[PDB]
């Protein structure tokens, strides 16, 4: 049933089992296996597992990666994707001598926020944006992908899950325990992955959640009822928290232009009600001349 | 760095 | 936060056409009735009550034993088995903490085995194709409850109520989708605490009118006057709490005025 | 893979393995379970498996068996379909002592001639019509099943294979080796099986395909130019074929009505351009007060 | 025998729409071309002329490629892969007498094994759900073929020799429809052997007229001006016989005078 | 009887 993949190499591991680059033996396509143990006298599917699966199979979009077929045995569940030359982590990594090109790093997040804005429109949160959770392939193409955190969520939201998105690309209302999230965490998620491939480094890189609270409060201004109505109520506010001012985006991002401090700066905004939108955003003035370069590889 | 929040 | 709202409404509105169970499945069952699938959904609704489970999820798991039923005949012995699975899958696509594989056995009291529900959460998951994330009155309520001038606790229990009353009986109800359902439930609730109609935003909003409802309005005005002797009785009493504003206790209108 | 089915017995054999009635562990179904031998180093998927899943694909009507599932596995085909109580050879042979009673008679042929009526439509010949083939179930349904002779035909047709029908059901177009053979020959076999359920034997027993010839002969009569324009120029006719006239109906199915008599000779006609079609045989007069009675079993 | 023809043809009508390649799919190949697809059929041509194989088994063993391809990406190296597996396919559903898998691994030269062969054969019965029934340009060019006042062979040589054309040239060819073609084609040969046109009794039946007709004509009349001229030779070569009456040496009329 | 006819 997996008879006709031949498994080359381990590309990453995680949660439920791990990640191959396998091809088909039979007409020689490049896929990305990603193995769900399953057993018995067990929970059955992985709740994790059941929801990548099934928002995957409603979000068909370029800036999404492709789920080409479940191979849902007795003992396993095989998840089979498109492969993309590597995801955006290594990418970086790579690339932090030169740094990424300035339109290349436009193109990665138009792209990024046509398939965030396709996936809010389908009602999907995704909630685990960080770049080795995006994937490039060598033609200039970025794609969502990591749906294991994801879920559809309704109009208007109810509470969900609270230990959601990795530490670092974590929105603030998460952190002060807001009893509602919704789309605007992802738009938090993206605008630190914009800042990241801009300075070559994690813009708040928190070793816990008080201090994860504290790079943000640092570097935006420790927010008050004018910024953010209703933060001082919230459940993990302290008055205690020291008062920081706002910095100034020019020593924030220094290599970024007027329209691309704009652009951030409303991905960045503390009320998530006045976050910029996917879709707003898509027609910010930073991507009127987007282009789409090739990735140096 | 950290893991990605676990169910 | 409205951005993605008439998107989000837009592709609902597809998705529950395309995740419909079909409608005279019932006649192909060789051994169960709607009076068997009625008992099922009933104790579906307590088992929520036990658990704490979201009304949604309640929801999602009918959904997914009328499409498994759509196309799986079912000898009635099994029939609980595809229900207990089916809860299990819901709870695991919606719920925070879902309840664990061996409370599922346990409430069905060791009529089935760990074994036989996990397996037929493999056939479930299979012969759905994995589309878990079907639309469901509750979800179009939800929407519908954003138009009320001003808000009123009373008339969304209420609404809630009816349209959890129609999962019990697939006989009307399978005839008319989620979206249809909602609006007759909020249209009926509505009326029913402030005398008030169908709003003329939620008519351009969903392009149903007060007629359009109308057919689905007259089943569900007779399943509300016929709830306190219908032989399944737990959504009443689960709308008796305060929780709900005891809603269950108020009296139907005697006319809807159509 | 067959996890969730537990055989139950065996309701017959065939060609490529086995017959048998099984149950869904899972659910209770009871179903008919097909096997398909394959292997490998041989010919792969068997040409008549094939046609038969494709075409069954296409022929969703009451009067036709359900295919409900295809398991297409690495060593062996299954097909799996609906159970349904016994096929009409296994039932006429339990009812020779009283016979079938005349309104049953009626509706299993009324409802035989839907099906097939419904599988000329869908350019589908079955090309294989015997009381064993057909199924009937505790309600009074009768259907098609056995698709493993059919095939797709076209408009005009070409010519296909020569070996087709069992012989006792074979038309005579067969027989005498035509280039082209169409929808007729069902119906012929149709006329068969509607004369051996009124009289409870086989219509035309050959032991041979000459024999066969002779028998249809003795019955009907030998063809000649005026009946069957051209049978004289068929490639296995021979002018010294006994000349045998044709005998009175009320001999060769003697409990049968003027009605059901008028309808067994225009199935029963020479001449396939002539012969009638099943859903011309859906508005003869036999059917105006045809019922559904429930078989005793 | 007519009884049944208007019903098969709406039924073909209905399945050609079911039973279509996606139109823009080899733009997602990764690694292979509208060229290599053309090399491919146009030895597939000479594989059913090596064999004897009918005209219908080539256009299903098309019709099965293209499906394919629709949704599975293959590297160029296996492309004749698919191709053979689809040809042992088109085989075994249509002839009375399918070549063996052995024969079909050797006219591949052994670039396959036959174990290649017979796995490629259980993955293409599972990417197409066993759904091989598929109606063909040549299914509906034998329809319209009863039309024609009086039969002339030189023209149902001629309009098979057109249909054959249009399946090496996925450009343009996959915008059309197989019944659409057929009409092209039947008009087409029509024209150029005695100067008359589409029918008014294959209007009727079909629905389809000279102007809906128009597009895929002006294809298809370019690509039999140029057919001297194409890479691709095979179809040419075998309407050369005599059992086609030669009429791939028939010249093409200069214009269609629409 | 026979056996159906055999491909
Ligand atoms: N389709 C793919 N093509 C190429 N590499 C991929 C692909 N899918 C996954 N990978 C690699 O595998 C890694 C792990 O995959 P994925 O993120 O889907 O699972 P995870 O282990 O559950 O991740 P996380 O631990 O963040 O939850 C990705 O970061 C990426 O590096
Ligand atoms: N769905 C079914 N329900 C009940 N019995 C069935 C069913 N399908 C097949 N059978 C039984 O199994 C026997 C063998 O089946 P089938 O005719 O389909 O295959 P076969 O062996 O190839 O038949 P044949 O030898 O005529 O070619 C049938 O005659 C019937 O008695
Ligand atoms: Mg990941
Ligand atoms: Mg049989």
């Amino acid at each position: 049933s997996m008879e006709n993949f031949q498994k080359v190499e381990k590309i990453g591991e995680g949660t439920y089992g791990v990640v191959y680059k396998a091809r088909n033996k039979l007409t020689g396509e490049v896929v990305a296996l990603k193995k769900i143990r399953l057993d018995t006298e067990t929970e059955g599917v992985p709740s994790t597992a059941i929801r990548e699966i099934s928002l995957l199979k409603e979000l068909n979009h370029p800036n999404i990666v492709k789920l080409l077929d479940v191979i849902h045995t007795e003992n396993k569940l095989y998840l089979v994707f498109e492969f993309l030359h590597q995801d955006l982590k290594k990418f970086m990594d790579a690339s932090a001598l030169t740094g990424i090109p300035l339109p290349l790093i436009k193109s990665y997040l138009f792209q990024l926020l046509q398939g965030l804005a396709f996936c809010h429109s389908h009602r999907v949160l995704h909630r685990d944006l960080k770049p080795q959770n995006l994937l490039i392939n060598t033609e200039g193409a970025i794609k969502l992908a990591d749906f294991g955190l994801a879920r559809a969520f309704g109009v208007p939201v109810r509470t969900y899950t609270h230990e959601v998105v990795t530490l670092w690309y974590r929105a603030p209302e998460i952190l002060l325990g807001c009893k509602y999230y919704s789309t605007a965490v992802d738009i938090w998620s993206l605008g630190c992955i914009f800042a990241e491939m801009v300075t070559r480094r994690a813009l708040f890189p928190g070793d816990s959640e008080i201090d994860q609270l504290f790079r943000i409060f640092r570097t935006l201004g420790t927010p008050d009822e004018v910024v953010w109505p209703g933060v001082t109520s919230m459940p993990d506010y302290k008055p205690s928290f020291p008062k920081w001012a706002r910095q100034d985006f020019s020593k924030v991002v220094p290599p970024l232009d007027e329209d691309g401090r704009s652009l951030l700066s409303q991905m960045l905004h503390y009320d998530p009600n006045k976050r910029i939108s996917a879709k707003a955003a898509l027609a910010h003035p930073f991507f009127q001349d987007v282009t789409k370069p090739v990735p140096h590889l | 760095h950290h893991a990605s929040p676990r169910k | 936060v409205p951005d993605y709202h008439e998107d989000i409404h837009t592709y609902l509105r597809e998705m529950e056409v395309k995740c419909k169970p079909k409608v005279g499945y019932m006649k192909k069952q060789p051994d169960i009735t709607n009076s068997m699938r009625a008992i099922l959904v009933d104790w579906l609704v307590e088992v929520g009550e036990e658990y704490k489970l979201q009304n949604e999820t309640l929801h999602l798991a009918v959904n997914y034993i009328d499409r498994f039923l759509s196309s799986m005949s079912v000898l009635r012995g099994k029939l609980q088995l595809v229900g207990t699975a089916a809860m299990l899958l819901a709870s695991k696509f919606e719920e925070i903490y879902p309840p664990e594989v061996a409370e599922f056995v346990y409430i069905t009291d060791d009529t089935y085995t760990k074994k036989q529900v996990l397996r037929m959460e493999h056939l479930v998951l299979k012969v759905l194709t994995f589309d878990l994330a079907a639309p469901t009155v509750n979800q179009f309520l939800t929407q519908y409850f954003l138009h009320q001038q001003p808000a009123n606790c009373k008339v969304e229990s209420l609404a809630m109520f009816l349209g959890e009353l129609s999962l019990i009986d697939a006989d009307p109800y399978l005839k008319y989708l989620p979206s249809v359902i909602a609006g007759a439930a909020f249209h009926l609730a509505l009326y029913t605490v402030t005398g008030q109609s169908w709003p003329e935003s939620l008519i351009r909003k969903t392009g149903y009118t007060l007629e359009s409802l109308k057919p689905c309005l007259m089943d569900l005005h007779q399943t509300y006057l016929k709830a306190p002797q219908h032989a399944q009785q737990s959504i009443r009493e689960k709308y008796k709490n305060s929780k709900y504003h005891g809603v269950s206790l108020l009296n139907p209108p005697e006319t809807l005025n159509l």
